[PDB]
Order: structure tokens, then sequence, then C-alpha cells
RNA sequence: UUUGCUCCACACAAUAUAGAUGGAUACGAAUAAGGCGUCCUUGUGGCGUCGCUGAACCAUAGCAGGCUAGCAACGGUGCACUUGGCGGAAAGGCCUUGGGUGCUUGCUGGCGAAUUGCAAUGUCAUUUUGCGUGGGGAUAAAUCAUUUGUAUACGACUUAGA
RNA sequence: GCCCUGAAAAUGGAUGGCGCUCAAGCGUGUUACCUAUACUCUACCGUCAGGGUUGAUAUGAUGCCCUGACGAGUAGGCAGGCGUGGAGGUCAGUGACGAAGCCUAGACCGUAAGGUCGGGUCGAACGGCCUCUAGUGCAGAUCUUGGUGGUAGUAGCAAAUA
RNA sequence: AGAACUGGCGAUGCGGGAUGAACCGAACGUAGAGUUAAGGUGCCGGAAUACACGCUCAUCAGACACCACAAAAGGUGUUAG
RNA sequence: GAAAUUGUUGAAAGGGAAGGGCAUUUGAUCAGAC
């Protein structure tokens, strides 16, 4: 895996473009506030922007909110992986590991 | 395994192939080298055995 | 003059032929899947023939439609032909192979009266 | 990559028995932020009874040097691993900035002693403030008065594949 | 005058390909005077014609045309990708193609 | 080396022109008949190709045919060959 | 931009020239290479002579006639290098090799046509100064080429008639250059200079 | 052998294209050196200039390039003739004398274009072959069969035969 | 550290090959670019799952429709279908104005098993559908019987005096 | 030859290691577009005869894991300590 | 009155096999639609 600490811009763009909710074991594009409303309205979540809020500021209902969000299907990075060989650690010139803020650049090229 | 005993090979490999000649008159493939000091003369002649 | 239909896609137009039908005479070209342990056709090695599979299944909106857009219905007499009277825009009649010469004249004349398309109005014509 | 000089300060995690730890500092040459923090933990564990889990990083600050235009002459000490042993070394690089000197050193070691990034320790990089304090000849050469030299046999790069006259290397 | 040319000269290089597999759906085109992807961006979307002769008249001529267009650049050296309505024969690798100026952005 | 040109003599005997025939008994014998017309001029024709061999042709060879009729052989068909001249001054090789 | 490109091969590296030319033929360009005897190969003459002798011992054991052919001409040595950089066994590859002619010296009509060079294959630009290089004419002679003296004689003649052509050319271009200078500083010329001409 | 063969001019067909769409535009040599201009006491000379790419030079306006008028110079170009050379590495091309002829956008005028309809390569190149005309040019061999043995398994070879 | 000595095997030959020497080699760094049945989006096919819809007319509610996810496979299991001989039912089915069979680089349907048509030949029987039944599907078993090739106008047809 | 844990081949194609049951990448309905992996970009061959710092001349150079070999011991060859 | 195998005519291709797959040029032929 490759992971890091994501910013508001990265997370906001992900849900808007590639955010899907787990609706009765079905992968449903959000595409409306009522879809989140009828499914996450118990915890005070009423919108796609509210859902992003519970993600970035880890709230009391982050577990349910994150679980509702379907796992994101990303493509390969647009500009490439930045390295000749992926399966070395980021510290060792590779791709895997913790890239503390450079995940934003990587995910945006994927998104 | 090697030949138990040595012997020179039979025949010459520079006269290959042992085919028929292309003509009844053998061709001269080399004439004597020329020095332009002597009078003009033929270098060969034709006769019958 | 058929009911409107989308663009008809075939996804494959070569006839799938059994392996080595080109090689041996005793091997017919009717399709047979290879069950051999070593077969390069069964293991899908590159450069070899493809095998029939459900991915080549046609669209259901265009399945069974001839290029003119009608579905073939075989008719052997007039009574069969009249069952298509309300279905001229979806079905084209096609006279069965064994119908005699004088009977085809009757069907063809009846077909044009009802406006029913016939796919083979050329068989057994004396001309 | 192209190197940047960072200062990294870390300390052991505070506790009730011993709060206010010593806040050790170290200068690191690294391509990016994550490597600078890593190399600090790598080197610190070699001196003190500490590791990444048992301490914290308090600060990181990139150091870009005062005069990116004045040409310096740097004395550099290293410690590197050969195929058979560990050896110390001292050389000079004459260039415009501290980071470019290290960027020269790593290529220089990789070219002469096949020493890759992993097997090299940069001990200290200092400016030779006084000329005639240079002890190696290859950098002492350029310190003469009114230095000047030509560049013979210049090779032009052609855009088109075919040239319509024989090229000339005057310069 | 002597010259009546309204198209840029070009050569048909090959299909899109790996070293052992090719894609006949995409053709590779070299444009004279184009050496960078930056320069080649000017000819994207231009109409490409392959003109060839034959011994049979079809609709009032013995010249047949395979029409195409330029889709994108290819490589660092000004080569571009093109797709034609019918794939180019591949007997014409190194044959010349005409890159017209329409549609125009000037 | 490559033969630039050949210059032949005005008159050729029968025994030499038999070399150019497979069936001598079936012939108008048509041998150098139009070539003999290259001669019978004062200085026009033959001297050019001779001067061609002067201006070029660092090697000069001579076409000779044997007098096979003098020998007791029953052949009647002479043998033609090139014999290279190894004198000097290739111009006078052509003259000789 | 050219129907036929004729290359002055003197002072070129045989492998880099072969690569550049090989691409030209595969792209549809007709090429003629002249003066193959003055081509260079990087490496001391002794090195390149041993390489040919190691090449010379590779032959079909049971019949030398169907074996690899060791061509000794400088034009043929360059041709062998180019054939290896081309898929010569296919129809497209055979078509490419039809667009190539390699000559020794500068024969007729190519003797009155412009010669170009390929700078990325030129020896004075490629090789480091001081490096040792071999000349194909010398190397070919040591392995069996017979026509070093023939070619040198025919180039001594050709260059003499070529210098005669150029001496007349310089006289005429002086006469034209004088006319343009006199025709300069004219109102027509002033407007031309304003437009960059 | 029932009028055959070859070359020249156009007349129409067939045939095919590894791929014209302004010009393949000519010193040699060196590259830690050269090109050009000029001068002299002619050299391994002096002085001046140039490169840092052909992004050059030439050509290039007109119904796919029409029809007419005038002006200025006596140049430019194409074409068929003609005078004299040069070139053999695969020369097969290069230079040159004279006259004729067409055009000339070097400069200033007059007439025509449309409708291929809003683009459709929108057809202008050269390969070979055939059939016709009209105008010259010239009137053979080889094989089988017979025959020799300097040859020979058979083919093949070498001889002979109006 | 690179390079060299150390460094000897048998058909000619292998950084894959050409070939490459401030590399097209070695160490190292930074960008650009190429392309897998992989990843993202879309269409279409099937499978699985979760749902909607008897309301009147129009008949398949095992139907029509909505949503989502998924798809490699030997041995093997299960399921849905194509074809053959014969049997019950039905199409008051086809047919001497040509049944069945055979042939057809002609057309159409189906992913496929297969199905359908046109043309030629032919001469007396044969199908669709719902079911029933089995001596029901072949590329092979040195399979069985029959038939036919390449070998091949080949080996050869020469003991016993003519 | 014999075991332990795990992953694979068997039963599996596809891109790459020229070539290969086992390595690397990645597992597969039929297509289109885009982007990449491992591997690469003189020519074969799609893709920079890219850019930068050094080193090496080899009268058997060197040239990319598995993997298709080379050691001890030596060298005013050359470079840096 | 099938196939293997064969003759004749017609068409096409053929530098040490042939046959196959994707894609298209060319030639021959052809259905649909109007």
């Amino acid at each position: 895996v490759a992971y890091g600490y994501p910013s508001y811009s990265t997370i906001r763009q992900l849900v808007y473009k590639r955010g899907f909710g787990k609706i009765n074991k079905q992968r449903v594009p959000l595409s409306d506030n009522a879809i989140i409303e009828a499914n996450l309205g118990k915890y005070g979540i009423l919108s796609i922007d509210d859902l992003i809020h519970e993600i970035i500021t880890v709230g009391p209902h982050f577990k349910q909110a994150n679980n509702f969000l379907w796992p994101f299907k990303l493509s390969n990075p647009s500009g490439g992986w930045g390295v000749p060989r992926k399966f070395k650690h980021f510290i060792q010139g590779g791709s895997f590991g913790n890239r503390e803020e450079f995940i934003n650049k990587l995910v945006k090229s994927m998104n | 395994s090697h030949r138990k005993y040595e012997a020179p090979r039979h025949g010459h490999l520079g006269f290959l192939p042992r085919k028929r000649a292309a003509s009844i008159r053998a061709r001269v493939k080399a004439f004597p080298k020329d020095d332009r000091s002597k009078p003009v003369a033929l270098t060969s002649f034709l006769g019958y055995k | 003059a058929s009911l409107p239909h989308p663009k008809i896609v075939k996804k494959h137009t070569k006839k799938f032929k059994r392996h080595h039908s080109d090689r041996y005479h005793r091997v017919a070209e009717n399709w047979r899947k290879q069950k051999g342990i070593d077969s390069v056709v069964r293991r899908r090695f590159r450069g070899n023939i493809s095998q029939p599979k459900i991915g080549y299944g046609s669209n259901k909106k265009t399945k069974f439609l001839s290029p003119s857009g009608h579905k073939t219905f075989l008719v052997a007499n007039v009574k069969d032909l009249e069952t298509l009277t309300m279905h001229t825009k979806t079905y084209a009649a096609e006279i069965a192979h064994n119908i005699s010469a004088k009977n085809r004249v009757v069907i063809l004349a009846r077909a044009k009266a009802l406006g029913i398309k016939v796919t083979n109005p050329k068989g057994r014509l004396a001309l | 990559a192209h190197f940047k000089e960072y200062q990294v300060i870390g300390r052991r995690l505070p506790t009730e028995s011993v709060p206010e730890p010593k806040l050790f500092r170290m200068r690191i040459f690294a391509s990016n932020e994550v490597i600078a923090k890593s190399r600090y933990w790598y080197f610190l564990q070699k001196l003190h009874k500490v590791k990444k889990a048992s301490g914290e990083i308090v600060s990181i600050n990139q150091i870009n040097e005062a005069h990116p235009t004045k040409v310096k002459n740097f004395g550099v000490w290293v410690r590197y691993d050969s195929r058979s042993g560990t050896h110390n070394m001292y050389k000079e690089i004459r260039d415009v900035s501290r980071v470019a000197a290290v960027e020269t050193l790593y290529q220089d070691m990789a070219a002469r002693h096949r020493a890759r990034f992993r097997s090299i320790h940069i001990l200290k990089v200092a400016e030779i403030e006084k000329t005639a304090d240079v002890k190696r000849q290859y950098v002492k050469q350029f310190l003469t008065k009114d230095l000047k030299f030509p560049l013979p046999h210049r090779v032009q790069k052609s855009t088109k594949t075919f040239s319509y006259k024989r090229p000339s290397t005057f310069y | 005058a002597e010259s009546h040319r309204l198209y840029v000269k070009g050569k048909h290089l090959s299909y899109q390909r790996s070293k052992r597999v090719n894609n006949p759906n995409v053709s590779l085109i070299k444009i004279e005077g184009v050496a960078t992807p930056q320069d080649a961006q000017f000819y994207l979307g231009k109409r490409i014609a392959y003109v060839y002769r034959a011994s049979k008249e079809v609709r009032g001529s013995k010249i047949r045309v395979m029409w195409g267009k330029v889709t994108r650049t290819h490589g660092n050296s000004g080569v571009v990708r093109a797709t034609f309505r019918n794939n180019l024969p591949a007997k014409t690798f190194g044959a010349s193609v005409r890159i017209f100026l329409y549609p125009s952005n000037i | 080396l490559r033969s630039l040109t050949t210059v032949w003599a005005e008159h050729l005997s029968d025994e030499v022109k038999r070399r150019f025939y497979k069936n001598w008994y079936k012939s108008k014998k048509k041998a150098f008949t139009k070539y003999s017309a290259k001669y019978a001029q004062d200085g026009a024709g033959i001297e050019r190709e001779l001067a061609r061999i002067k201006k070029y042709a660092s090697v000069v060879r001579v076409l000779v045919h044997t007098q096979i009729r003098k020998t007791p052989l029953a052949q009647k068909k002479a043998h033609l060959a090139e014999i290279q001249l190894n004198g000097g001054s290739i111009s006078e090789k052509v003259d000789w | 931009v050219e129907p036929v490109v004729v290359i002055d091969g003197k002072g070129h590296l045989v492998g880099r020239l072969a690569s550049v030319v090989a691409k030209q033929l595969l792209n549809g360009q007709k090429i003629v290479v002249v003066r193959a005897e003055e081509l260079n190969i990087s490496g001391e003459f002794f090195r390149n002579k041993l390489k040919y002798h190691d090449f010379l011992r590779k032959a079909t054991a049971f019949n030398k006639t169907r074996g690899p052919f060791h061509f000794r001409a400088p034009s043929r040595i360059f041709y062998k290098a180019l054939r290896g950089m081309v898929s010569h066994k296919t129809a497209r590859g055979k078509a490419a090799l039809e667009r190539l002619k390699v000559f020794e010296g500068i024969p007729p009509p190519y003797d009155k046509k412009k010669r170009v060079v390929v700078p990325q294959a030129l020896r004075v630009l490629r090789l480091k100064p001081g490096r040792k290089y071999t000349t194909l004419g010398k190397l070919s002679t040591s392995v069996g080429w017979k026509y070093e003296d023939v070619v040198a004689k025919l180039e001594a003649k050709r260059k003499v008639s070529s210098a005669e052509y150029y001496a007349k050319k310089r006289a005429f271009t002086k006469k034209v250059a004088s006319a343009n200078a006199t025709a300069a500083e004219s109102d027509v010329a002033k407007q031309l200079a304003a437009l960059g001409y």
C-alpha cells in the first residue's frame, strides 16, 4: 500500500467524483443529498459536504460515515508513479509506505 | 574418439571440385607480369599434344 | 419497412470452426471444444483460434433480426401466412423449402394482398 | 535526487520522571521531507538509546545557504563502506552552494568507489575560508591569478540528420 | 505557379505496436518539419488522406483515397498517431500521406 | 578488368569463322559481312575504336586462331584465344 | 525533402552510419553511399583485424559454400552492418534494401551530384580526440580486398577534374557577388533588407 | 512459316506502381583548424572578413495559370536546329558558338472566371505491353535426326556432313 | 574502483543480433516517452443477488421491468439446450406441379450445438410442436469391415552355355 | 535425497526475463477510449544518438536478478583515499 | 450415387514445407435497403 495524510482538497474531490454509498449492499452513486439523508440522517449527516466533514474531522460517527462510503476505485496516476520501480519503500526511491503529504499528489493523479 | 593411428588424408583439397571442365581448351588465368621496357611480344602460344 | 431498430452489431462474424478442420478431412468444421490435456487451443495460447463463449452473445434488442429488421417465420401454406397479418412490421414470411411451385404462387399473391414481406420470393419460378 | 539541507530536531518522549528532554539537532541532506526525518532516526539511534517509537520529532526546517551566487570551496569528510571494509575520506568540491557540493560528492563517490547512497555517511561539510588552505590539487588548480583556458574541439549538435557541409570545431 | 500543394508531406511509419504485438487500428505518421510534441500539437485533428492508383475505374476515376485524421502525438520526436476509417494496408509503411490544413484554427 | 571494346581484322578465313557456328553446312555463312563494311573507308571507322584502346585499356590482348588445317586432326574448326601482349607503351601494343 | 540522398562516407563511424541509414530506408528514403573505402571503425587497426579474423572462422562445417559469406569489399563490409539493423528476411525488409546503393569511390552520375554528411555519425564529432580508429580501406585490403590501388587512381583523376569545376565556380560566384554589391544600396534592396532579405 | 523483324512520330487501348506533387543545389583537405576577398618578394606569406547550421540559396504572381495594349531595356527562360569540345569507374551526361521561335511578373492598362452550389485526391505522374497508321533500315540460326571419339551411366561434351 | 595477468576442449556462433569506445560500456541522478487480457469510464452478453408490477385489454406473473455486483480452470459436479432411430397426441402439416437423399469458397439466424433458404441432381415418401422411449452423437482404441493413396511407372522381371 | 512455514506450477492464459511449467508484473466474457505495472527507448523495435557528474582502451573489453560461472595471488595501467 | 483418390477446363499463389489468427489493400462474387 501507499498512504499518507490527505488534505481537504483531495478528500473533497474524491467524494464529489468517486464517492459511492453502500445502499442495502449495493454500490450507489451519491449524486443527491437525499441519498445520504435517508442513509446517514440518523447521525446528523444530511449532505455530501457534511459527509466530507465527518471524514476530515474524525467525529463521533466517523466509523459509520466511512463505512457508508464505498471503497474508492481509482485509476492509475495520470503523470505516472514518479519512480522507475514501485515496490520499494518511498524512503528508498520506491512507491510503498507512508508518504506523509505526497499522497495528495498521487491520489489527484489517480482521481 | 580419435583415430588410433595417424595418416595423412587422401587427395588434395585445393583441386576441388573434381567436376568436368567447362570447355575443352583450358583458360589462362594469369599472364606474366608486364614491364614496359622490352619489345612487344606474345606471352603464350597454342599447340597440340 | 420494418419496425425501427438500433444499429445491429454482431461482435463476431467468422464462423467458429473446430481445430484442425483445415488439416484433416475426417475432422468436420462443426464446432467441438478441445478436451485434451496439452491443447494450445483450450489453454488460449496467443496466435490461435478463438472459441465460442457467452461474451459474443448478441444484443437482445437486435437478436434474431435479419438485416431488413424482420424475424423469420416459416410458412407452408396460406393459413400459416395469415397469422402474421397484424405483424407485418416485425415478421417476414419465408416459404418452406418443400412447398410446390403452384402453391408458392398462391402464398405470394396472398402475401402482397396483406402487405406481408417475403424473404425468398424467387424459389421455383418458371421463367 | 537533487538535495535539500534540512535541520531536524527530535527528543525522547516526555515522562513524569524525566520531562524536558535534551532536544538533539542534526543537519540532513535529503531529497524530500520524509527522507530527512528518516535519516535523522537512522543516525540518532547510532548515538543514543532512542528510536522512532520511543521519541518524537519536534521540528524540521530546510536550510538554504546565504550566498547562492558566491563560489565556495568546501572541505568534506565522509565515512563509506567498500566491498571489504569501512573507510574514511576527505575531499574538496568547489561550487556555488552547499547542497550542490553534496550532490557532487554522491556522484563522485558513486563514480570512483561505487558507493551508493546507503553506504555513505556525510560527516561534516565546511567552507575553506582561506586560500592556500587547500590540500588537494584538483581544486587548488583553479585558484591561480587570471585563470583562462580555451575549449578546443567544440562539437555542435545538429537538429537535422543531414548536414550539407563538413562541420568545423573552431572555438 | 510551379507549386499547387495545400497539404503537408508525411510518411506512414507503422502500426501501434509492442515488440511482438501490433495494433492495426492506429497508424504512426511522421510530419516533415515537425520534431517536437509541442510542434505536433498544431496538426491534431487534421484530415489525412492516403491517395493510391488502381487499374479499375469505380465511380469515374482510377484514384482511390483512404481518409483519416490525426488523433494525438506519439513519442518525443514529433511523430503523431492517426486513425483512418479503414485501417491502412501495412503494405504502405514508408508510403507518403497528405496532411491537409482543414479543419483550421488560424 | 573489363573488355572495353574489340577490334577485328578485315579478312577472316573460313577455318576461324567456323568457330562461330554449330552447323556450318547449313549457312549463308554470314560472318563479319557487315563488319567488313567498317573497312573499305580511308580513315573513318576502325581508327576510332583503335584510338579508344589507346586512350584507355591499360591491358591489351590479341585474338589469334590456330591453323588447325595444317595438323592431321580431322576437326577443321580452329581454336581462338586471347594472348596478352607484354611489350611496352600500350599505344604501340595496339600498333603492333 | 529529397528524392535521393548521397552521403560522403569519409570520416564516419560504420555502425552509427549504418543505424542512421537503416532507419532512412525503413522510412521510405532512397540512399546512396559513396567512398566506402574511407569509412572508419572505432578501435585500433589490430583490434578490427582480429575481429574480422574471428568472423572469418565461422563457416558451415560440412559445406563452406552454404555457410556465412565473408565479404571483403569496404562497400560490402558496410552493407553487412546495415543488413543486421534491418529485418532483411521479410518482404518489407527486402524492399528497404532496394532503396540502398553503396559505392567505392565516387562513380558516375553521383560524381556530379551533391554529397551530404551525417554529423551524428561523423568521426571528428563522435570520437574523443586521441582515440584510435581504423580505416575500412586499409582493413579491407588486409583481409583480401584487391582494389585499393584502382580506387586511389580513379579518385586522383576524379578530384583533379573536380577542382577544375570548382575553380570555374569560384570565378563565377565572385562575378555574381560583385554584381549584388553594386546592385545593393538601391531602393529595391533597401525595402528587401527591411523585410529580412 | 501467307506480309514476318527492328527503329523513328502520334493514335487509341490495356497494364501496373514499396509510393513525384517547385530544384538530389557537385572542390579537395584539416578539425589542437579552415573558407573567402585583397596585396606582394608566390609562401607552411601578410592583411581583412565568415561560421556559432539548409530557418540557406535558387525558384516562386497570371483559367492546373486564359485573351489582348502600351512603356523601359537587348537582359531571363523554355523549345526544336546548329558549331566546337570534354567525360570509360556503371562514361549515356557536362560545357559551348550562331540563328529562329514562344513566353517574360522589369513597369502601367483592358477583357474572362460564377453553378464543382459549404469540403469530398477531385484525376495533370511514369512502367510495361498490344493493336493501327506513314517513313526509313536488314534479309539468320539453333535443336532433333545422321556422324566422331580428345567424351560418355543417361543427359551432357567434342567433331563432320549441300 | 575500472582494466590487465592468472584464464586450457573438442562441427562455426552468439551482451538475442547488428554493431557500439567523452558509448549504444560501468556507477549514479533528474525528466520525457513506449506499452498487458492489469487499473478508471462507457456499451453490449451471460451469472448471481436484492426489489417493483394481477389493474382493466392482449394471450409468455416460470412474464415485463428497476438496481447492484461479478465472469480463469484440469480431474470432477450440477444446469439449460442441439441432433438421431422408434412410440401416443396434434398441425383436417409438406409432397409425382417433385418427398427423402446427395452437391454447392451463394444468402440468413443462433455464442454454439445446430437451424433455415436459393440453385443443381433425383424419384416416393417426410416434417413442426407437446410428450414417451432407447441398440441415440466419434479423430484416435498397433479399434472392426470395406475402400483408396504417396511410395511409383519405382524395386524389379539377370541361376539352369544360344 | 529428506523435512518446516508460506506462495506457486500441476489446473493458467496475458505483458516482461531473446528463448523457458515454477522468476518479475499481472490472473482472463465481447469491445472502445484513457493510464500504467514489470521491462524498456542507436537499428532490428513502439519509445529521448535525452540531460548531468565521473570512470574504463582491454594483441581473449564490457554490457542487468533467478541465469546460464570463474578463485587465490599479482600490475609506477589509471583514478581516488 | 458421398468421401478418400483421379483426369480435363477455369482462377490464384509459390527463393528450404503447407495449413492458422488480428487487421486492411487488391480481385471475384453477393444479400439487404431505395
